[PDB]
């Protein structure tokens, strides 16, 4: 398996993924709106009451919302 | 190790699920009833004070992984022997014998 | 098969980073979509020229026209009116239905 | 048909206890018994929030978890770390390469170590006693509130030689009515005679300290 | 089990039958279902050995291989002096699984 | 009178060590003196909430006794 590549390990492929659709997604959030929990979740910083949600695809998804745009504008 | 050593092999807390020759079932009698830990602690574990003190391999020097083995894993792969007395398991004359 | 909240917002930045000739590099940001379904969906739905507005009184009419000009052909008629041909066909369907009363 | 929270307060032996909703209760009078007994430790708080327990604003910027200091002896989290950020370099390709050709003897700490950290270095962690529950402001709030007549070294400030320079004008302006039991140096306590101290020098001398059964 | 909280046991007053598990269920508890660390035997009801029934597997019901225990830890709460620790009923689980695979096969 | 204004204050001054100098005089149940967040700063003047009256009156002449880093400090009413 070293000369040529055999196999592969779909579970460390699906959290190389997870860390690529992150690192895209994040790229477009700029340091403030976003704060990083301990464990690894998300609270977006503009909206006043602070909801946290799971992953970045979801963060990304919240700020398309339409409570977020009222709340971006008032900040 | 060899046939006479696993007497000092420690078990592994789970039962085997291939029943015959376990040393861990309760049939076996190696996994006994009202068992209680703080008793049989030191048994086949490393105890500093105890018995089975941290040892290095003869050889090479470096430490060793089992309670009561005098020989690391890979010097006793690569003479052939038994790593806890050092009898041989294998004849090793027609095995170039590969640490790779 | 259909499309999520989340995966419509992974397929836009990712678009907006590897442009539009890389649907395969596309294709592996996203859980069981091919290459084809994420080009698909971005012509179809997710792209920016696409107008999601209500319809001009203008653009009611050349509908009208081109419909009864070339009867069917959605592609065709599509760009000359600026918007989607699914757009097109709904909103032919809605007159015809509202000149029935 | 029932009891205000007044008629409720002379009920018991002690009113301390007794909040607006105890007479809401079905059975009152057993309720503030049962409150004002000993060792017994209060319903948490949270009960009547609408928000719910731990899911609070504050709660979002919680920093990571440290380790106690006999495992930061051992050296583990600096091996270990220096491990995951090499990894974070390498690719797929690599890292599945290295799972057919592995490497051997990297992260080891040698098991005198190890042992000596749990079964020599260990301390015990400060704990809390019994009925101290845990409610979601708590450790923030665990600054407390310190008496006067007793001075915190820092408060060096002063600099001055051991009375309290306030006092000079405390006998001036009088005893403040806001503590009507307090006793200071020349105002109402001895800097009369002053033999309170001999007391607890005699004492200290009576006692024996010497615990019983202990281990030789 | 403590898997599936519509499970229910037998608890009457058990007996002098030792209750067994299938090969499935060999080495794991009774009540709280663990693999590890065995203290007491099982003892199951007259009913529950009744007939054909005798020698069955407690936990789901199938063929019995081996003795069956309780833990350590359900013998120190005192777990153990419950009952008939039988299941008596298959459960939504159980039946679901059948329905599903019938259709298929 | 619960809560008095401390004004002519000195940053090396803290909270905590401002809590031990009015209970000093009586116990500061709640206290606040801001710190500045743009160049992490203190002005210097304080707010005093006490358990009841006793500590708002004793307050004003508590002002007297105080005296950091070689100077006065303002405590009134409030
Ligand atoms: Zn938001
Ligand atoms: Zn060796
Ligand atoms: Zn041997
Ligand atoms: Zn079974
Ligand atoms: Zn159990
Ligand atoms: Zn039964």
């Amino acid at each position: 398996m070293s000369f040529k590549r055999e196999g592969d390990d779909w579970s460390q492929l699906n959290v190389l993924k997870k860390r690529r659709v992150g690192d895209l997604l994040a790229s477009y959030i700029p340091e403030d709106e976003a704060l990083m929990l301990r464990d690894g979740r998300f609270a977006c910083a503009i909206c006043p009451h602070r909801p946290v949600l799971d992953t970045l695809a979801m963060l990304t998804a919240h700020r398309a919302g339409k409570k977020h745009l009222s709340s971006l504008q008032l900040f | 190790v060899c046939e006479k050593c696993e007497k000092k092999l420690g078990t592994v807390i789970t039962p085997d699920t291939w029943k015959d020759g376990a040393r861990n079932t309760t049939e076996s009698g190696g996994r006994k009833l009202n068992e209680n830990k703080a008793l049989t602690s030191k048994k086949a574990r490393f105890d500093p004070y105890g018995k089975n003190k941290f040892s290095t391999c003869r050889i090479c020097k470096s430490s060793v992984h089992q309670p009561g083995s005098h020989y690391c894993q890979g010097c006793a792969y690569k003479k052939g022997i038994c790593a806890m007395c050092g009898k041989k398991v294998l004849d090793t004359k027609n095995y170039k014998q590969t640490s790779v | 098969g259909v499309w999520r909240n989340t995966e419509d917002e992974i397929l836009k930045a990712a678009v907006m980073k590897y442009g539009k000739n890389q649907w395969s590099r596309i294709a592996s940001l996203l859980h069981r979509k091919s290459a084809k379904q994420c080009k698909a969906r971005w012509y179809e739905w997710l792209d920016p020229s696409i107008k999601k507005t209500e319809w001009s009184r203008e653009e009611e009419e050349k509908l009208l026209h081109l419909a009864k000009l070339m009867p069917t052909q959605w592609r065709t008629i599509a760009p000359i009116i600026g918007r989607t041909a699914a757009q097109c066909l709904e909103h032919y369907e809605f007159l015809l239905d509202k000149a029935a009363q | 048909n029932r009891f205000t929270v007044a008629e409720l307060k002379q009920l018991v032996a002690r009113p301390d206890v007794v909040e607006m909703h105890d007479v809401t209760a079905q059975d009152p009078k057993l309720l503030v018994h049962l409150k004002a007994t000993r060792n017994s430790v209060p319903v948490p708080r949270h009960w009547c929030f609408k928000r719910k327990y731990l899911q609070g604003k504050r709660g979002i910027e919680k920093p990571p978890f440290e380790l106690p200091d006999f495992i930061k002896r051992t050296g583990i989290q600096e091996m270990r770390e220096a491990l995951q950020e090499k990894e974070e370099q390498k690719t797929m390709k690599s890292k599945m390469r290295e799972k057919v050709r592995p490497k051997m003897g990297k992260i080891d700490i040698d098991y005198q170590k190890l042992h000596d950290a749990f079964f020599k270095w260990q301390t015990k962690p400060k704990l809390t006693i019994h009925g101290d529950l845990y409610y979601e402001g708590k450790e923030f709030e665990t600054r407390l509130k310190k008496k006067p007549g007793d001075l915190s070294d820092e408060l060096i400030s002063l600099g001055m030689p051991v009375p309290p320079p306030w006092l000079i004008a405390m006998q001036r302006y009088g005893p403040p009515p806001s503590y009507p039991n307090l006793k200071i140096p020349g105002l109402n306590s001895p800097i009369g005679t002053n033999a309170a101290e001999f007391q607890t020098k005699t004492e200290e001398e009576e006692i024996d300290r010497t615990p019983w059964g202990e281990l030789e | 089990a403590k898997h599936h909280p519509d499970l229910i046991f037998c608890r009457k007053q058990a007996g002098v039958a030792i209750g067994r598990l299938c090969e499935k269920c060999d080495g794991k508890c009774v009540i709280c279902d663990s693999y590890v660390r065995p203290c007491t035997l099982v003892r199951i009801c007259d009913e529950c050995n009744y007939g054909s029934y005798q020698g069955r597997c407690v936990i789901c019901g199938g063929p019995g291989v081996s003795d069956a225990y309780y833990c350590k830890e359900c013998t120190i709460q005192e777990k153990d002096r419950d009952g008939c620790p039988k299941i008596v009923n298959l459960g939504s689980s159980k039946t679901d699984l059948f329905y599903e695979r019938k259709k298929y096969g | 009178d619960a809560t008095v204004y401390v004004g002519g204050l000195d940053e090396k001054v803290s909270e905590p060590l401002l809590w031990e100098l009015f209970l000093q005089a009586g116990p500061v149940v709640n206290t606040h003196m801001p710190k500045d967040r743009v160049t992490g700063q203190h002005q210097g003047y304080g707010f005093v909430e006490f358990l009841s009256e006793e500590d708002a009156d004793y307050a004003i002449k508590i002002m007297n006794m105080i005296k950091l880093y070689g100077k006065p400090i303002r405590v009134n009413k409030a």
